[PDB]
């Protein structure tokens, strides 16, 4: 249309950034809680037919060993997101051999986004923001970390945060139930029982991707029988 | 147009007609038998100007020496009208300064503020097609 | 402002206004009538009205200043119970572009924060959102903002 | 400068700016080409508005080397700008082949670069149609390039002003055992129908090609022409 | 009606309407004046502060494109800091290829090329800012030259950019700038900014003064505080 | 910039590509080309709308172009696009349907980045076993039998969908099959010789001959259909 | 309108609206003070969470040893020009040896700021910036626009509900510039304090203080680090 | 260069311009791909079947790879673009990892190719889905698919084209352990899921398997006419 | 007049063939008001246009429109001031251009060809619009003499014995017309007059020494020159006294 | 109005108040002259020399974008209420 994508609208938004964050709520409800044991992930992979393997939906993601993230809006925007990620990570340990922190990846992350215009730009720079909202998770040096960004390149810390079409909801679930001394595992089973609320279909092993990264441990997705385990409560 | 120019002669019956957008006048109207001649009143140039300045002036109390050629460089652009807001104006400069009289200074700024008015006004180069 | 067309064109309106032409400055100098006009967009208007036989002044109406702004506050707040506190001069610089309508509806606004919250007295904070309501922002989430 | 096309085909099928295009070499001033048996006459209504103009300061019928001509009816600096370009195509052709260019040959190239400004970013077509005169093995050559970038090959065609009607009058008065001098008073008799006033020696610009090569008649030996007519 | 959206348009009257409106963005700016004298160009600029929060010498419309010219501004600030720095680029290579001082009708031709040539395409729009360049040297002499957004550079003898230009044009005429000096001008220049000033309109201005001439050496610099605070003095007597 | 932009690079609301379609538009009006494939050899039989009385006929072909010793191309809609195509087509060169895919590779590239309009040409291609391929504005190519591109392009190929016996056919009956579709697809009554460009494709000695008939040769094949025309009224 | 979708269309007025859009992402920022006094210049911000599980949004960058900045708008966009003004920064330590003086910075970012608001296609820096610096010159505090144009401020407030902030500056004003480092950050924490809502009050979580001196470094002060500062100030009115 | 963004956010958050390149997907052959024990069949519908067409140009069951094919649905000039770009991209994964590429990793690369032209300047979106099957080093059956958007999900069976939703609906309900067994009931599935939205019947049905440790083989005519007339047999002893 | 599409807004073809973006530059030319007369005589060649000065604050040394382009090719630029520097500027470039690469002074049709070819690719890209201004340049050749070459926006371009270009191109246009009818070969002086003659008697003005400006060039003196108010003077007087 | 002042108080709806209420423009020929005027008279009664009466007005619109600033302006359309897309 008449409008670029670098336009601001009279309220001081960037029309297409804030398109962007629409995209969002028609995605996936992700669920993300900060605990002193670890970070939990949680994503309803939204099965529409039974001819899909489940295992193909891939929305959270090896980041590194010690930092995952999930994803919610346009799974195929965030790949170029994850690539850099999984770039920036192991470019940090190649200059300085250590870890990067969680934040300084989601900071390498957020800096893509805007990094977008029409004219006067390279030919490989992009044309619209990522229509991606991403929940990255990990453990550094500040312990477990858990941290949100959206298509405007704006990312924070959260302590539990969530993300998708049942954000608001979820949201409002998640501080009923988070309190900061709570264990790892009660972050796994309250995460679940947000999801099994807020999804359209019924709560099970196979419709569902849960990762945590503890202090110590690496970064690990839940298999078959280890979500069946904390399905069986609730 | 039948009486200007039709079946009956017209004997002994002149028409002046007056227009600022003759563009919009019928072919027929603008036809030479009827309306002969197509007489331009056009701005005044540097003369005219000089001419339609004390033509309004004239009557205007004035002390000190009032140059007209300076008031005519600015007034490019001017018509009748304007020469006459410009001493129609530098009168009521004189008398908001509460002056009986009017100055040349008086007058620069009449000139300027008439010119800054012109802004406003459009396209005037009209003319018969 | 009148065009050349060979189809149609509002000729009749044109008509009225070259009558108007002629009683501000025609054959008869009429020179006990005084006129006053007024307009929004001067760019429309005819040349030849806006002559200088015509219409001699043509005053330019700025939008309201810093001072105008605070003053025209003023004015429309007097039949109004204020409290002694109103920084019309924050005001003032908090309604930047904004004309005198905006600035007496701001004052208006004001008492409907007012009686919504039931005060018999205005306070600066009801000003301060009813510039916002006069404001006429639309509805955003911007919170992630700085 | 704008990356995108400015000639877009219509819901109907039609490159409506081309189309517009060749309504301005409609409006360009006649010009008219005959090859006869023995070369190639080209000639224009090179008119004035009035006498201050210096009419040999501006040539219509241009060459483009010893043995092509250009004459061309739309809009005269366009026409400049494929005559620039006509040269150098015909130069870069004769450093590498060391032979002076084909008249077929430059039509081509030439009708290449004014199919480009129908596609090309940011850029309008050509409004004027080219009328290329030559003399390659032995054989005259007339060719026309539309702003299109087609190129026709005419044995007698005419362009511009009252072209429909020219084009008629040739029919009936063309003939392929026609000489070159026939055909310049074929060509002047051409302009003659849609020429408005009188047709002195500096209102019109007379073009031939021959084994001789392409040379443009000077005002006084359009004269010997003129009188012929009349 | 589409013909005022790109300086690359005409409008049927053959007028680029983009150029026009970056002309009225210098017209909204507070008054700039500039008086060539005998011996030297002073500059005089009415520096309206917007609140009490800006430090004096904030906004500073005067500037020093080179070490002999001056530059007083009017419109937008942005685009007159970046016409400066053009400026200050254009003198710059100019002593680094010719070996002396940019002549000052030359550096108002580059820079107003520069301004021209933006607008003529709808890629970059036309600067909003009108600036007056001044400077002297013992061979040339005291020039003054105002380049305007549409690319428009003519030298003057006093001139004015702002929305109280045609009042302090006026105020200019009154002057025998031919025969007097800076230091009888500084004072002038003074008087006209104060004289075109509107107390009711917006207020609190600061004179920014500044100047190049023999009792400068051909060096443009801020007028001195003390000659400055003397001008001031004068210029509150004149309104009585 | 964004003002002035057609947008020639985009898809409409239904999935489509509208410059695409438009282009396709062009070759509807355009001159009809036929192309025809036999046991022995293939044939381009295209409509001549260059038949002004004052049109000099210097060139070899109007329509049907060689692109190499093997293949020959004939364009139908915009004259001036198709030049620009087959000087690529000769340079890219080969196998026929290399060729083919190369161009329409070119092709689809002017309908997906660019901004430009799409090239308005459809092309029939002939080449050496013996094969007829048929281009489109879009990109898309496809091998045949015998197919039509140009103006009554749907009645000509109806004809050939009934006519056209598949694998029993020589240059001879295709040669005869040209001449009758043209004639429907044709207004003209009579179809002379000079408002028809036949060429040939076939294999002598173990070369390839691309030879395009003359004008006497073409009007036997006019004649020798009037006759059988002719012989079919005698039934009735 | 047809005069507010690029930044290089003239309004008849004489404006830029886009350049004025993006000067409306800083007011929807949170309010961030910045002011100095003859040896310090702080900056006082107020930062905003999403929700309350969420941490609150860093406001004060720091630029060099001896320049910070507080950001008002566009995040993202906030972090593109403080990068650019740590590597010009940077640039200069790394040529002159030298510490980059704040005036002289910000020139650079109000000319690359600039570039971009007379472009076709580009768009403005949506990020208002209130820069805190000391160098030979004394402390500074400038205020960067989406507009490219900067002032030097003695005491400046950028922001949602900023112009109350600058009622209290403006009050206050005389007493900057004598008065010590702790005096200086509670008018900063005063004068931020007036952007609040009547319930709200300054706590450590939403309240962020960067100091700046002639031999004190610029240091960004934190939740734990902000209690130091906030007890002293007593409760508004 | 030109640089101008074609798919750009709706006011919803929708990529309109992937939107519709989905829509010219829903106008395409139908496409049916089954994932089988040890085989992959892959099947296509025909459109308009002409005696003058050459079948062997026309054929939307290309090989990618030896142990990797694909069948597309949408604008046939938009997938020649991608079964050449990952036909290029197969050979360069052979000639780094000496291994043959698995069928994630190019139904991956295809799917960043497609989604890159949903986010780069200038560029429409490709307006294809692919079917992409084949078999793994350890000789897992693979069936993956992508749309234009750029998202690939593993599938046992789907359907492309526009009898997608009728044929998926049939798949849903017929794909059973039962229905793989053996190569030949897989085979029968999709020309039984073919058939749905195939009016006339097998002669314009393209019939492609993948065997394991085998090339890809195309079923002639006569061998797809063989199997049409058993699901016609078998349909008369279940009434 | 038919109109479709952006044929007024930017450099495409109407549907009757016009560039009406190009046309409208051509009114440009009117928008400063002022009128530029060459007339070319048997052995010179001159160029005179009014200089107005509205103010005495205005430097009068500084309105020129006359520009010396070369040593011996000076110009008259009418319409924007602004575009005819720009013209000004790339004519210069071009003359010292064509010294540098071809070793002798460019022809006066050389000149204006180049810029009347730099002025039509203005003319056929729309990103970017037509310089309204135009351009007569005068100079003595080698051989043909004196010339004179107007240079129109539009890239057209033409000899002129006695062109003019502004406000009162046609009015002058007549009279230069009439004049030429007469057929004498002006000596020096009386192209001057008739130059003189030729802008006063279609304005209407009576110059002063002040208001014209005058640019000659001649055989003897191949060199073009600005005319002091004195020497305009000379012609000023020796024309009100017959 | 007239009849509006007619009572004591009164409403009035003005639904789709684009169809009359577009932004004053001159396209050359007359284009929308004829509606613009209905449009400044209703400009005109809601706030011009008379008082209005006690009439309260209610516009309806779903493109407030081509609105006239002039009746788009506080003492005619003093409230502007935006009816978003429901959370």
């Amino acid at each position: 249309y008449d409008r670029g994508v670098n336009t601001f609208s009279p309220e001081g938004r960037l029309f297409q950034v804030e398109y962007a964050i629409e995209a969002i709520k028609l995605g996936s409800t992700a669920i993300g809680i900060q605990t002193s044991e670890g970070v939990c992930l949680a994503v309803e992979k939204r099965i529409t037919s039974p001819l899909m393997e489940p295992s193909s939906i891939e929305k959270i993601v090896e980041i590194d060993a010690h930092i995952g993230c999930a994803m919610s809006g346009l799974i195929a925007d965030a790949k170029t997101l994850i690539d850099k990620a999984r770039v920036e990570t192991q470019n940090h340990w190649f200059t300085y051999n250590e870890t990067m922190t969680v934040e300084s990846v989601t900071q390498a992350v957020s800096n893509l986004a805007l990094q977008f215009g029409e004219e006067d730009a390279d030919p490989g720079a992009m044309s619209r923001p990522f229509g991606v909202a991403l929940l990255f998770g990990g453990v550094d040096e500040k312990g477990p970390q858990l941290f949100h960004m959206d298509p405007s390149g704006t990312f924070v810390q959260c302590d539990a945060r969530a993300i998708g079409s049942a954000s608001e909801g979820a949201q409002s679930s998640l501080q009923e139930v988070y309190h900061k001394s709570m264990t790892l595992k009660e972050a796994i089973k309250s995460s679940l029982i947000i999801l099994k609320q807020v999804m359209e279909e019924k709560l099970n092993a196979t419709n569902i991707e849960l990762a945590t990264v503890q202090p110590g441990q690496n970064f690990h997705m839940f298999t078959k029988e280890e979500l069946e385990e904390v399905i069986k409560d609730i | 147009l039948n009486q200007m120019d039709g079946f009956d002669t017209l004997h002994r019956v002149k028409m002046i007609m007056a227009t600022n957008r003759p563009d919009t006048l019928d072919p027929a109207l603008l036809r030479p038998g009827r309306l002969d001649r197509k007489i331009h009143i056009d701005l005044p140039n540097e003369q005219a100007r000089l001419d339609i300045l004390k033509i309004h002036a004239g009557p205007i109390t004035k002390h000190g020496e009032i140059d007209y050629e300076a008031i005519v460089k600015l007034s490019d652009g001017f018509n009748g009208a304007d020469l006459r807001n410009v001493c129609t104006e530098a009168g009521m400069f004189a008398i908001r300064a509460d002056h009986d009289f009017v100055v040349q200074e008086d007058f620069m700024k009449a000139v300027r503020k008439v010119a800054d008015s012109k802004k406003l006004e459009s396209k005037l180069d009209y003319k018969p097609v | 402002k009148r065009f050349d067309s060979e189809k149609a064109g509002d000729r009749e309106v044109q008509r009225t206004m070259l009558e108007l032409l002629n009683q501000l400055d025609g054959f008869q100098p009429n020179t006990q009538v005084k006129v006053i006009a007024a307009t929004n967009r001067v760019d429309i208007l005819d040349p030849a009205l806006l002559r200088s036989g015509r219409l001699d002044r043509k005053i330019e109406f700025p939008m309201p200043n810093e001072e105008a702004r605070a003053r025209i506050m003023q004015i429309h707040s007097r039949k109004m119970n204020v409290s002694p506190d109103v920084n019309y001069e924050e005001l003032a610089r908090c309604t930047d572009d904004f004309n005198g309508a905006q600035c007496k509806a701001v004052c208006v606004e004001a008492g409907m924060i007012a009686l919504r919250r039931g005060a018999t007295e205005l306070t600066h904070e009801d000003y301060m959102e009813g510039i916002l309501e006069v404001q006429a922002k639309k509805k955003a989430n911007l919170q992630y903002y700085a | 400068g704008y990356s995108f096309s400015l000639t877009t085909f219509s819901p109907s099928g039609k490159l409506v700016q081309i189309e517009y295009a060749l309504a301005a070499v409609a409006g360009g001033a006649p010009s008219v080409g005959i090859k006869a048996a023995n070369g190639v006459v080209l000639a224009t209504e090179k008119k004035q508005k009035s006498i201050l103009y210096d009419e040999r300061s501006v040539h219509k019928v241009e060459p483009i080397t010893k043995h092509i001509g250009l004459v061309y009816s739309g809009m005269g600096p366009d026409y400049r700008v494929l005559v620039h370009r006509a040269r150098k195509l015909a130069q870069q052709y004769y450093l590498v082949y060391q032979e002076p260019i084909p008249t077929a040959q430059l039509v081509q190239r030439v009708a290449s670069v004014m199919q480009e400004y129908t596609q090309s970013g940011g850029v309008r077509p050509f409004g004027v149609s080219l009328l290329i005169c030559g003399w390659n093995e032995g054989r005259p050559y007339l060719f026309q390039s539309d702003p299109s970038g087609a190129y026709f090959a005419w044995k007698a065609t005419a362009m511009g002003k009252n072209y429909v009607n020219g084009k008629t009058f040739l029919e009936k008065r063309y003939n392929e055992d026609l000489e070159l001098e026939d055909a310049i008073h074929t060509a002047i008799l051409t302009l003659k129908e849609s020429f408005e006033g009188q047709m002195t020696e500096d209102n019109i610009e007379v073009g031939i090609c021959n084994e001789a090569g392409f040379r443009r008649l000077t005002p006084t030996e359009v004269k010997d022409y003129l009188a012929a007519i009349a | 009606t589409g013909y005022d959206l790109s300086a690359s348009t005409f409008s049927p009257d053959g007028r680029v309407f983009q150029v026009e409106y970056a002309m009225k963005a210098v017209e909204n700016s507070s008054t700039a004046i500039g008086i060539r004298c005998k011996d030297g160009v002073v500059f005089g600029v009415e520096k309206l502060v917007l609140s009490k929060l800006y430090e004096e010498g904030s906004n500073k419309r005067l500037f020093n494109v080179d070490r002999h010219v001056g530059m007083a501004v009017a419109g937008l600030l942005a685009d007159a800091r970046s016409l400066a720095d053009i400026a200050r680029e254009e003198a710059s290579n100019f002593r680094s290829n010719f070996g002396y001082n940019i002549p000052l009708k030359h550096l108002a031709d580059r820079v107003a090329m520069y301004v021209h040539a933006y607008t003529l395409y709808s890629a970059v729009r036309p600067f909003g800012c009108s600036f007056m360049l001044g400077s002297y040297s013992v061979n040339d002499g005291a020039q003054l030259y105002m380049i305007d957004p549409s690319g428009v550079s003519y030298g003057y003898w006093g001139c004015a950019i702002g929305k109280a230009r045609q009042a302090a044009k006026t105020e200019i005429e009154k002057l025998q700038m031919k025969e007097m000096t800076c230091r009888d001008i500084v004072k002038e220049v003074a008087k006209i900014i104060y004289i075109v000033h509107d107390e009711v309109k917006d207020k609190a201005f600061e004179l920014e003064l500044s100047w190049v001439g023999e009792l400068t050496n051909g060096r443009h610099e801020i007028v001195p505080k003390d000659i400055r605070e003397e001008a001031e003095k004068y210029a509150k007597e004149s309104l009585k | 910039s964004r003002r002035y932009d057609s947008r020639t690079t985009i898809f409409s609301p239904e999935g489509r590509l509208y410059q695409v379609e438009y282009a396709m538009e062009a070759i509807g009006h355009a001159g009809t080309c036929l192309g025809i494939l036999a046991n022995d050899g293939v044939l381009l039989a295209a409509e001549r709308r260059n038949i002004h009385k004052l049109l000099d006929e210097v060139f070899f072909s109007e329509k049907i172009y060689k692109l190499n010793e093997d293949m020959a191309c004939s364009v139908a809609g915009i004259t001036s696009d198709a030049n620009v195509l087959t000087n690529e087509l000769r340079l890219i060169a080969i196998p026929c349907e290399q060729l083919v895919t190369a161009l329409c590779d070119i092709k689809q590239a002017y309908t997906q980045f660019g901004g430009k309009r799409p090239f308005g040409v459809s092309l029939l291609y002939i080449g050496w076993g013996f094969q007829l391929y048929q281009s489109d504005p879009s990109g898309n190519y496809g091998g045949w039998k015998a197919t039509c591109i140009g103006n009554n392009s749907a009645a000509a190929v109806s004809m050939l969908k009934q006519d056209y016996k598949e694998g029993e056919m020589t240059l001879k009956s295709a040669l005869a099959l040209a001449i009758k579709v043209l004639n429907k697809t044709m207004d003209v009554s009579k179809l002379s010789a000079e408002k028809v460009e036949i060429a040939t494709l076939t294999r002598e000695n173990g070369k390839t001959v691309i030879r395009v008939l003359k004008q006497k040769e073409v009007e036997q094949l006019i004649k020798k259909h009037e006759e059988e025309e002719a012989k079919a009224e005698r039934e009735k | 309108n047809q005069y507010d979708n690029d930044v290089t269309v003239w309004s008849p007025q004489g404006r830029i609206h886009q350049i004025e859009y993006a000067m409306e992402a800083v007011k929807q920022g949170s309010a961030t003070v910045g002011l100095k006094s003859k040896t310090h210049a702080v900056l006082v911000a107020l930062k905003r969470a999403q929700s309350e599980l969420a941490a609150h949004q860093k406001k004060i960058l720091h630029v060099d040893n001896h320049i910070g900045i507080s950001i008002a708008g566009l995040t993202a966009d906030a972090r593109l020009l403080c990068n650019f003004m740590r590597q010009e920064c940077l640039d200069s330590r790394f040529v002159f040896d030298r510490p980059l003086p704040v005036s002289r910075l910000v020139s650079l970012i109000g000319s690359k700021t600039q570039i971009p608001t007379q472009r076709y296609g580009r768009r403005p820096y949506g990020v208002g910036l209130l820069i805190a610096g000391y160098d030979d010159m004394g402390p500074h505090i400038f205020q960067t626009c989406p507009s490219a144009n900067y002032f030097d401020c003695r005491a400046m407030s950028i922001g949602a509900r900023s112009q109350s902030a600058r009622t209290y500056l403006e009050r206050h004003m005389s007493e900057f510039m004598e008065c010590n480092l702790n005096e200086l950050v509670k008018h900063g924490l005063r004068a931020l304090r007036e952007t609040l809502p009547a319930e709200q009050d300054l706590t450590t979580k939403n309240v962020s203080i960067g100091i700046v001196g002639k031999d004190l470094e610029f240091t960004i002060y934190d939740d734990d680090d902000v209690s130091p500062f906030l007890e002293g100030l007593e409760e508004r009115p | 260069s030109y640089d101008r963004a074609i798919t750009v956010f709706s006011p919803d958050g929708h990529l309109f311009q992937v939107e519709y390149a989905q829509e010219a997907v829903k106008k395409g052959s139908t496409a049916v791909g089954v994932r089988g024990r040890d085989i992959v069949v892959l099947g296509v519908e025909k459109k308009s079947v002409a005696k003058l067409q050459d079948e062997r140009t026309v054929r939307k069951i290309c090989a990618l790879d030896d142990n990797v094919c694909m069948a597309f649905a949408g604008l046939t000039a938009d997938a020649r673009i991608v079964i050449n770009r990952a036909r290029v991209e197969c050979q360069s994964h052979r000639l780094t990892v000496e291994d043959p590429v698995t069928v994630e990793y190019i139904t991956r690369y295809i799917a960043s190719l497609k989604q890159r032209y949903t986010q780069s300047n200038g560029r429409r979106p490709f307006g294809i889905s692919a079917l992409i099957v084949g078999f793994d080093f350890d000789g897992t059956p693979r069936l993956y698919q992508t749309d234009p958007s750029g998202t690939y999900h593993a599938w046992k069976a789907n359907a492309i084209g526009r009898g997608a939703k009728s044929v998926r609906e049939f798949l849903e309900k017929n794909y059973t352990d039962e229905a793989i067994e053996t190569d030949d009931l897989t085979i029968k599935l999709v020309i039984k899921a073919l058939l749905e939205v195939v009016q006339s019947g097998g002669k314009n049905i393209e019939l492609a398997v993948m065997r394991r440790d085998q090339s890809l083989k195309i079923l002639n005519p006569e061998e797809i006419e063989k199997y049409v007339a058993e699901i016609e047999k078998e349909k008369e002893e279940n009434e | 007049g038919s109109s479709a599409g952006f044929d007024r807004h930017i450099t495409i073809f109407s549907p009757e063939g016009r560039l009406y973006q190009v046309e409208y530059a051509f009114k440009a030319i009117n928008q400063g008001g002022l009128t530029s007369v060459a007339v070319r005589g048997k052995d010179c060649a001159v160029i005179v246009t009014q200089k107005k000065v509205p103010d005495k604050l205005l430097d009068s040394s500084t309105v020129t429109h006359l520009f010396k382009i070369t040593e011996n090719i000076g110009c008259v630029m009418t319409g924007m001031t602004a575009d005819s520097r720009s013209q000004v500027q790339r004519a210069r470039y071009e003359a010292a251009n064509w010294k540098y690469k071809y070793g002798y002074e460019i022809p006066v049709d050389m000149l204006c060809k180049r810029i009347a070819d730099i002025s039509q690719v203005y003319t056929q890209n729309a990103e970017m619009r037509p310089l309204g201004c135009c351009m007569i340049l005068i100079g003595i050749d080698e051989e043909q003499g004196p010339q004179v070459y107007k240079c129109d926006p539009a890239g057209y371009y033409c000899g002129f014995k006695a062109t003019a270009a502004g406000v009162k191109q046609t009015e002058s246009t007549s009279f230069l017309e009439k004049k030429v009818k007469k057929k004498f070969d002006w000596t020096f002086e009386q192209t001057v007059e008739t130059a003189i003659t030729c802008l006063s008697t279609v304005l209407s003005i009576d110059f002063k020494p002040s208001e014209i400006e005058v640019g000659v060039v001649t055989v003897e003196n191949p060199k073009f020159r600005i005319l002091t108010e004195a020497e305009i003077d000379a012609h000023l007087v020796a024309l009100a006294e017959r | 109005f007239e009849m509006a002042r007619t009572k004591k108080a009164c409403l009035i709806f003005f639904d789709e108040i684009d169809a009359i209420g577009g932004a004053r423009f001159d396209d050359g020929a007359g284009g929308d002259n004829e509606v613009q005027r209905t449009m400044l008279e209703l400009i005109n009664q809601l706030d011009g020399f008379d008082p209005r009466g006690n009439i309260k007005v209610l516009m309806a619109t779903n493109r407030p974008d081509t609105l006239d600033p002039a009746l788009m302006r506080p003492g005619r359309l003093d409230r502007k209420i935006e009816f978003s897309l429901p959370d």
